[PDB]
């Protein structure tokens, strides 16, 4: 029989008829619902359970459906990419594609391919004891036709043109404004959004926009909807593993090439391992505050990368505390926002805030001070 | 100013003279002369190399490639992986029949069901059966041997069924290839000609990776669970809520797991390590070994192992890891008393000379890279016939007719009316008519 | 050769050089860095300070190649579980007599304890140049690179600072340079005369004597009232003859650090302990 | 650490030691190695391997290891033998010159079969806990109360373990079947695959079967048992590049020349019924 659902089962039919109630020639036997056997022309939608009616639309994430006779019929809507660099080395491309470097150089993270746009560096370095733990330390932009170069250094002391400068800094082609002392937000009217943030690890965030689909080339990848041309090197032919294809974007000719490491930090320091389990395996418990986002994220890579970092670095807390707090930003970016996920983990620093200052999840670009008010339309970027 | 071919587009942003460049094999070289790398290899100009189905060349530093379409492959292994036609690797533990492939998207020629079925006591769940429909006909792949149901008529859409190494072939002369292990691996192969037109657990093959999670109701989702759960066949079939973690829930058997799948990341592997990323077939090993708990758990093993050797095979790394101790295989079961001809051919990369072939008869792909036990026929009767696996002479192999071998001199069955068949002695089938009323 | 620790704080490596390193909070005591595998790493825990004299040790880890073994004062662990002593693995041996904890290895490694005070390990010639430990290097150089690696003579303290591990749950200071005491040289006939007595006969070939009575000489100042701390370096200079080949005799007298068993048993040196 | 066998029964030569350690998480044990104590001289078997210790200085009472099909064989010129497929199995094969003067776990080689229960303290006892916990070596191991039922603590792998241990009963084996009872080789291949429930449980069941089959060889019933699906094995491996001259030999009926017996060297007994890879070397 046809259900509704599971449409032209007769054609693949093996077996032989009997007896039984059955459905007339028409008006297949309606599954989604509980009626009897209605028309084709009547079949209910659903979605995660809600039964939607023949006509009910929806917006999923990036596009909108309507219950046609059925099935859905769906159509496109524009929605931006994200590349991130996040921990000591963890690149997430355009495309996903998660991957772990471990490099001592810099490199181009991403720069327009016509000739001039801009350019996006990245200064990936040893930062403890052993070569097996990096750390990011200076993020340069180099935009205007590549007339002008900023410099983000890992302590605030954002400079321009080698010249310290005072923020909040507006001009005619890009912006950068500090709205809370621990993160530095640059908006670039070709269409590109940085956030840099600088506590308890240094961090950086690209967003583009959807029109700019392939054009696009750097650690974060081509930006074309495909995660396995991500490694595509720039003389044609595709990489298999996260080393070799990034050894090829290399910023200075004087640097080494660098090998992936094929070991478990949580096997080569034991008295580590119990402390990262004890803590990372909070990300899985639906009891704990991070358990709300179960709905939306799935936590998996989170909590092997939490247990990674947290064994690997010398500064175990921190990492711990970089780790955890990823999670909380790709949770609060679909609705679901961890309201006082600090009360156990990471308060080292929550009750530390000035006289009549408190520790904020909601801390948004303008609700800055009087001046900020004084213009109001000045400095609102939205995105 | 220091160039290093390799820097080349990066745009030296931040030893040799002006104009020579250095190489990074020596001395410095002009920019016509520099070489190409690929997976930490160095070529000089001018050479060659082929990728999966096109050929290449080192031109400028540059690499100047053929523009044809390969093949499409899904992949299905261990206790629930999947690999779709874009690569998008996922995991599913489901119980029901699942639709693997099919073209009825929404009228169709053709779909591949698989049967899923509980394998443990953790929850995970293994494919152990293979349904094929083609046209009217259904092939069924199912203990170890491909049975045969509902033969169309007359149509009867060409096929052929034959056994490579350790695995089964069976292709379809309209451009489907499916190859089965026997034990729970499975490839699908597609032609370019089915591009963008399918729909099932191995994507739709549209050469793009974010629409492969697309319902059976034509919706994108974002979960697994939902995914799968949308293909099920039988509505009372349950559904999928969470899956299982077998090391977590068989804590003493972890240790064994961990030790044994080690060898991946061991120097036995050194060479393949730079061709193919061994994580996350290190995971599927030790995510299997800690489920297979209720009896023959060194074929869990064995197999996980093969599928990472056979991709280092088909980069090129041709490695021999089996040893009497380690997952062995017993090959010279199938020689004559004493006389030794099959031997274990650990890459497959050998052509040799088929009653099938010798008669102009050709497949479409290369199946080159396959483990198992290969002939060596001798030189008094160098053709191997594959349906009894035997080395006979040009004369006396058989005459493959209607996908049923036939011995030489036996008369041929035929379905049809007035006509009687023989296969001749000189490996030539020919049929006669009888007028018993019926003529010529 | 052999690494050993015992008494006050006292320290020898495989090239002699015996130092006073008194930390508290936890050491590298050996490894193996070979750089491509670590084949084995023993690391020594000492207590938060019994009293002014002794000085004990918590619990040892010792982890060899795919196990690690837990010692503590009363129990051995292995692998998480208890072990009722002794075990007969097939590449390890652990036995427990009264007066030692013993543990040997397929991979050269032997590890000998007393529960209180006295630590020594044992390995065969193949760890030569590999040895990063606490015990410093083991190429037989005597104290070529373990104090003077840049030129620079690292003073005792500050090299047994870097041979930390740090426990991402407690934070421990390290100790801080003690005022230099005088040379207590005043004691040194005593100190040679107790040490080279009559029961110490065949071992004055064996063993050297300078660095074990300079060891007596702090010792001796540094622990005053009771003998409870002079009396723990000739133990461990006759632990070195009779690990040798040598046969001490009799020196514990009735008012000599003696030491009592139950019934008619009598304390003895190089016996058999079968 | 248990005492196979000594001559110091009440001053003796030798001795023989095993060391039992457990297999599995239902409390069943195994031995995993050996050792051999004659005279002074110490030989453990261990690893698969033949370690020699406190080799002593002029006696060196003559023996000789090698190694024969898949079993590895030390035979000592004073009368002993011991056979070991370096896993589990141990054959020790005594003269006859050592008749009712020994003991241990093996009994007192007597011909008698009702005292071979005699403690280490010369008492006979009716169990078997009691006369096994007499021949522990150091005083401080525990002392065993009850046998573990595998099968009853691991219900779930009963219904593998039963069907793949059938063979035995099969029609592969009929020729066998009236000159060796299966019935105790049958119960123990299911108590072995009950319990191997760490890892690796398709290497307890071929020794299993071996067991049994080596029997059957012995009594006159060479049977060919092994199948590409079934407890494979990979002989060829040795053969140099592409010249045959290993084979799998199904029951060893096969002697050859080798460079000892070429001088007039001779065992003292026939193991000529071990299975493994022979050579068939050439004829230049
Ligand atoms: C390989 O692909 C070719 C391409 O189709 C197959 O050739 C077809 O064969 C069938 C019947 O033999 C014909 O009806 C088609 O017209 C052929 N195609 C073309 C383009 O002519 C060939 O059969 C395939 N290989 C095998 C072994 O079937
Ligand atoms: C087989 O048994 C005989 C019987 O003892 C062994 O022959 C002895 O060899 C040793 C030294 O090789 C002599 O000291 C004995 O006197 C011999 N015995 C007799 C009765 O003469 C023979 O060595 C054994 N086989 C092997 C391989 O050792
Ligand atoms: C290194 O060589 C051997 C071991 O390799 C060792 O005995 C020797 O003392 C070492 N010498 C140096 C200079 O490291
Ligand atoms: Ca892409
Ligand atoms: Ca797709
Ligand atoms: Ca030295
Ligand atoms: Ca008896």
């Amino acid at each position: 029989m046809d259900t509704c659902s599971h449409l032209e089962v007769s054609s693949l039919c093996e077996e032989h008829r009997m007896d039984g109630c059955f459905c007339p020639e028409g008006t297949v036997y309606d599954d989604i619902g509980d009626s009897g056997c209605v028309p084709v022309s009547q079949c209910h939608c659903r979605l995660h359970g809600h039964l939607y009616t023949p006509g009910q639309e929806i917006t999923n994430d990036c596009e909108q459906c309507v219950c046609n006779a059925g099935r859905w019929v769906c159509k496109d809507l524009p929605c931006p990419g994200t590349c991130a660099l996040e921990g000591g080395s963890h690149i997430t491309t355009f495309d996903g594609k998660t991957y772990t470097f471990h490099g001592d150089c810099y490199y181009v993270l991403a720069k327009g391919d016509h000739n001039d746009s801009y350019a996006l560096l990245g200064e990936l370095a040893p930062c403890g004891s052993t070569d097996k733990q990096t750390c990011l330390k200076t993020v340069v932009l180099l935009a205007d036709k590549k007339k002008n170069v900023v410099v983000f250094k890992s302590d605030g002391s954002v400079l321009l043109n080698e010249l310290q400068v005072n923020l909040p800094h507006v001009t005619a082609s890009f912006s950068v404004f500090r709205p809370s002392s621990y993160h530095i937000m640059v908006s670039m009217a070709i269409g590109v959004r940085l956030q840099v943030q600088l506590a308890p690890v240094m961090q950086l965030f690209v967003t583009l926009d959807q029109a700019s689909q392939g054009q696009v080339q750097g650690l974060c990848g081509n930006f074309n909807g495909l995660e396995g041309d991500d490694f595509k090197t720039a003389s044609g032919l595709v990489e298999a593993t996260g080393a070799g294809f990034a050894n090829t974007w290399k910023a200075q000719s004087s640097c080494h090439d660098k090998l992936d490491w094929l070991d478990d930090p949580c096997s080569l320091n034991i008295e580590s391992a119990n402390y990262a389990e004890h803590w990372c395996s909070l990300l899985k418990k639906t009891e704990t505050p991070f358990g709300r986002c179960h709905s939306a994220v799935d936590p998996a890579e989170y909590y092997k990368r939490c247990k990674y970092d947290t064994c690997n670095c010398q500064n175990n807390e921190d990492c711990l505390c970089a780790a955890l707090s990823s999670y909380a930003r790709a949770c609060t970016a679909k609705g679901v926002m961890l309201w006082g996920w600090r009360e156990h983990v990471c308060n080292k620093d929550v009750g530390s805030c000035p006289n009549s200052q408190v520790f904020l999840y909601n801390l948004t670009t303008c609700q800055q001070t009087c001046r900020s008010l004084s213009e109001a339309d000045s400095h609102c970027l939205e995105g | 100013r220091a160039l290093s071919c390799q820097t080349l587009a990066a745009g030296y942003y931040h030893v040799c003279p002006d104009g020579l460049m250095d190489d990074g094999r020596g001395g410095c070289v002009v920019e016509k002369e520099c070489p190409c790398v690929h997976n930490n290899d160095l070529y000089s100009s001018g050479a060659k190399i082929k990728v999966d189905c096109n050929t290449c060349t080192c031109k400028r530093g540059r690499w100047v490639c053929t523009q044809a379409v390969c093949h499409g492959t899904c992949s299905i292994y261990g206790s629930g992986h999947y690999i779709t036609f874009d690569g998008k690797y996922y995991d599913f533990d489901g119980h029901c029949s699942y639709v693997a492939v099919q073209d009825y998207c929404g009228l169709g020629s053709f779909s591949i069901i698989t049967e899923n079925v509980p394998c443990g006591t953790t929850g995970v769940t293994c494919s152990k059966a293979i349904k094929i429909f083609m046209g009217r006909t259904e092939l069924k792949l199912e203990d170890k041997h491909r049975v045969v149901i509902q033969r169309d008529e007359g149509h009867h859409v060409a096929y052929t069924t034959r056994e490579v190494g350790q695995y089964l072939v069976v292709e379809s002369s309209t451009g489907i290839i499916v190859i089965w292990d026997k034990r729970t691996t499975v490839f699908i192969k597609l032609a370019p000609s089915y591009k963008g037109t399918v729909c099932g657990l191995c994507g739709n093959f549209d050469h793009r990776s974010n629409n492969d999670f697309t319902t059976r109701d034509h919706m994108v989702v974002s979960s697994e669970l939902d995914f799968g759960n949308s293909w099920k066949e039988a509505p009372t079939c349950p559904d999928v809520s969470t899956n299982p973690e077998p090391c977590s829930l068989n804590p003493h058997r972890r240790s064994w797991a961990e030790k044994q799948c080690s060898i991946l990341k061991s120097s036995v592997f050194s060479i393949c390590h730079s061709k193919v990323d061994p994580k996350p077939f290190y995971e599927a090993c030790v995510h299997d070994s800690c489920s297979c708990d209720t009896g023959g758990d060194c074929e869990c093993f064995c197999s996980a192992v093969a599928s990472y050797a056979q991709e280092c095979t088909k980069e090129g790394a041709c490695v021999f890891w089996r040893t009497p101790d380690l997952c062995p295989i017993f090959c010279d079961y199938y020689n004559p008393p004493h006389e030794c001809e099959w031997h274990y051919e650990p890459c497959g990369n050998r052509s040799f000379e088929t009653c099938r072939t010798i008669n102009g008869i050709h497949s479409n792909i290369s199946v080159s890279y396959l483990e198992g036990c290969y002939p060596r026929c001798p030189k008094d009767r160098p053709i191997y016939e594959e349906d009894l696996k035997k080395c006979v002479t040009a004369d006396k192999c058989g005459c493959y007719v209607e996908d049923t071998h036939y011995p030489p001199g036996a008369s041929v069955p035929t379905e049809e009316t007035c006509k009687s068949c023989v296969c001749t002695n000189s490996s030539q089938v020919v049929c006669r008519p009888e007028e018993g009323f019926c003529y010529w | 050769n052999v690494c050993s620790t015992w008494g006050n704080f006292h320290y020898k490596t495989f090239d002699g050089d015996v130092f006073r390193f008194p930390g508290l909070c936890d050491y590298n005591f050996a490894s193996d860095c070979r750089g491509s595998y670590k084949e084995f790493a023993v690391h020594l825990k000492r207590g938060p300070g019994q009293a002014e004299a002794p000085a004990g040790v918590e619990s040892i880890l010792l982890t060899i190649k795919d196990d690690t073994i837990y010692l503590t004062r009363h129990l051995a662990v292995l692998n998480g579980a208890v072990v009722s002593t002794p075990h007969y693995s097939p590449g390890l041996l652990i036995e427990k007599s009264d007066a030692y904890t013993k543990v040997y290895s397929r991979a050269g490694l032997t590890l000998m304890w007393n529960r209180e005070d006295a630590l020594m390990l044992e390995l065969d010639t193949k760890f030569r140049n590999h040895t990063c430990g606490l015990c410093g290097d083991y190429n037989g150089l005597q104290s070529y690179s373990e104090f003077l690696s840049d030129g620079v003579l690292f003073s005792p303290l500050e090299f047994g600072n870097m041979q930390k591990i740090n426990q991402p749950d407690v934070v421990c200071e390290d100790p801080e340079e003690e005022v230099a005491p005088a040379s207590c040289s005043e004691h040194r006939a005593e100190c040679e005369r107790l040490l080279t007595a009559e029961a110490f006969a065949d071992c004055q070939d064996l063993v050297p004597l300078e660095p074990y009575l300079r060891a007596c000489q702090q010792d001796r100042c540094r622990c005053p009232g009771g003998d409870t701390c002079v009396c723990s370096t000739v133990a461990e200079f006759s632990r070195q003859c009779s690990h040798a080949g040598g046969r001490p005799g009799n020196w514990r007298t009735a008012t000599l650090c003696p030491k009592t068993c139950p019934g008619n048993l009598v304390y003895l040196e190089s016996g058999s302990p079968c």
